[PDB]
């Protein structure tokens, strides 16, 4: 029974909560709503500004999560070393506001359609931005996304300076298509890649996958079965303690 | 009394409710405005999920309080 169903915002959130218990530097950012390709940079800048405020002992400007107490959120901003920025994408809408309307319409229908889950990891400790597209070039060619992210890295060096002067670097994770053998396995792939990264931030696991699509998909099914078992009894709509 | 319900787009819905209203009755009032079936809705106030079988007053919700509506988003 090797099924990989299309993972929704709720199971992705529960996996994040679980991954925080294992790696406390990960902050389980909410996915209701997740970021988009049109506001992920703004969302990350807002989070980093709040972390700077908590380190100075000042008030936060928000926005606050809805399933976390304000004081627990302040404790997670003090702790965190890694931002797991899930992004929901659809090829039809071309602005932020049009993408939010498309997201509501598909949420209410219960349809996957042409929608896709992407991941940007902000590694604060390594100063690394990592972009993972299981479909390789679903949004745009990778050399175009690297250029956009290189300009954003320069902005982050001003927003969130280190003690020393180290500049943010950019990694495009997928060197060719990852997700073969299914149209609906993107959210599962994102969580599997994030777990490999947490185990090893230099991971080369994407370059060591089975060649035939039916075996590669079976292995991801095993991960999905283990993750669903691990989160099943963890608290619904409730952040863990920092 | 009036209360507000925030959705994923950031748009706010206004409802007319009494404190003795059940959470299932609130979810029906949201269906009347937005066309979302109650079984697809979860509601949050003060960091906690509001449970079917309880009332608004069981959570000390007051005039002009804001609730959050959560949906499941596939991809
Ligand atoms: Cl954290």
């Amino acid at each position: 029974e090797a099924l990989v169903p299309a993972w929704d915002s709720d199971i992705i959130f529960k996996a994040l909560c679980y991954f925080h218990t294992l790696y406390p530097g990960l902050i389980p950012l909410e996915t209701f709503p997740p970021a988009t390709i049109f506001n992920f940079k703004q969302k990350i800048i807002s989070i980093l500004e709040d972390k700077k405020a908590v380190l100075r002992g000042e008030p936060i400007k928000g926005p606050l999560p809805i399933s976390c107490s304000k004081e627990n959120y302040r404790r997670h901003l003090q702790r965190t070393t890694l931002l797991p920025v899930f992004m929901w994408y659809h090829p039809t809408p071309k602005t932020l506001s049009d993408t939010m309307q498309t997201m509501k319409q598909l949420a209410i229908k219960g349809s996957v359609g042409a929608s896709h889950w992407l991941l940007v990891i902000v590694d604060i400790q390594a100063r690394r931005l990592v972009y993972f597209d299981s479909l390789y070039n679903y949004v745009m060619p990778p050399e175009n996304m690297k250029k956009e992210l290189q300009s954003f890295a320069q902005q982050l060096d001003q927003v969130y300076p280190a003690y020393d002067s180290k500049k943010f670097s950019v990694k495009i994770a997928a060197k060719e298509v990852i997700q073969r053998g299914s149209g609906s396995s993107c959210g599962a792939w994102c969580c599997q890649f994030l777990h490999w990264y947490l185990k090893d931030p230099l991971t080369d696991a994407l370059n060591d996958l089975p060649v035939d699509s039916v075996e590669r998909h079976e292995n991801l099914a095993s991960f999905v079965q283990a993750a669903e078992a691990a989160v099943q009894d963890l608290p619904e709509l409730s952040w863990p303690e920092a | 009394m009036q209360i507000f319900v925030k959705t994923l787009t950031g748009k706010t819905i206004t409802l007319e409710v009494e404190p003795s209203d059940t959470i299932e009755n609130v979810k029906a009032k949201i269906q009347d405005k937005e066309g979302i079936p109650p079984d697809q809705q979860r509601l949050i106030f003060a960091g906690k999920q509001l449970e079917d079988g309880r009332t608004l007053s069981d959570y000390n919700i007051q005039k002009e309080s804001t609730l959050h509506l959560v949906l499941r988003l596939r991809g």
